[PDB]
RNA sequence: GAGGCAGUUUCUGGUACUC
RNA sequence: GAGUGCCAGAAGCUGCCUC
């Protein structure tokens, strides 16, 4: 029915592998009516970063960027 | 490998952690941890990251990550 | 485009009339399998209770109880 | 079936800063 | 009229844990 948010995917892949996870908002830019956010996230050794007009968005784009670099590890 | 605040809950099940909330142009939240043994603090831009920092600061005082 | 829940409603009414709100779960009662939750809420001088086989249910009912009394007031 | 923690989507109310 | 942050609240979905 409803698809999984990339953020949620990341969180569960990392539980399956006991990798430490840490999303953080790097910084904010622009005036208040045109802010631009950036979130950098580490999944153990892998990293992604995203940008967006809101914190939600930038976080998602960061999750995406890491999912690309987590598709290379071996399965169970 | 779990998320920091569930790990505290599922790490004190050997012997239930307790939280309370404390008091600029960039104002902040500060939340405390009470596990009996010791007490930790944590700050963030919203309530949500203030309680994840408060957790991962008491998993650092117990020596897990 | 979803409906307003009775629980959500109380908060809006109370905020307009500057009245304190507190929902609290009174207790769980009954045998381990038939446990029933009772929650009561206090909106100033008004009070209502509610009961349900889950917390969220009983909270909803408590909200319904006060909501009837808050229809007995002047809408000035 | 019930409880807890987390994540997330949508919606509601309020508020602050800015255009 | 608009944007973003923050607080509260509701419904849905996912994950893990307990009974």
């Amino acid at each position: 029915h409803m698809n999984k948010s990339e953020i949620s995917q990341v969180f569960e892949i990392a539980l399956k592998r006991n990798l430490p996870v840490n999303f953080e908002v790097a910084r904010e830019s622009g005036p208040p009516h045109m802010k631009n956010f950036v979130t950098k996230v580490s999944v153990g050794e892998f990293v992604g970063e995203g940008e967006g007009k809101s914190k939600k968005i930038s976080k998602k784009n960061a999750a995406i960027a890491v999912l690309e670099e987590l598709k290379k590890l071996p399965p169970l | 490998g779990i998320n920091p605040i569930s790990r505290l809950a599922q790490i004190q099940q050997a012997k239930e952690p307790e939280y309370t909330l404390l008091t600029p142009r960039r104002r902040e939240f500060v939340m405390q941890v009470k596990v009996g043994n010791h007490t930790a603090e944590g700050t963030g831009t919203n309530k949500k990251v203030a309680k994840r920092n408060a957790a991962e600061n008491m998993l650092e005082i117990l020596g897990f990550k």
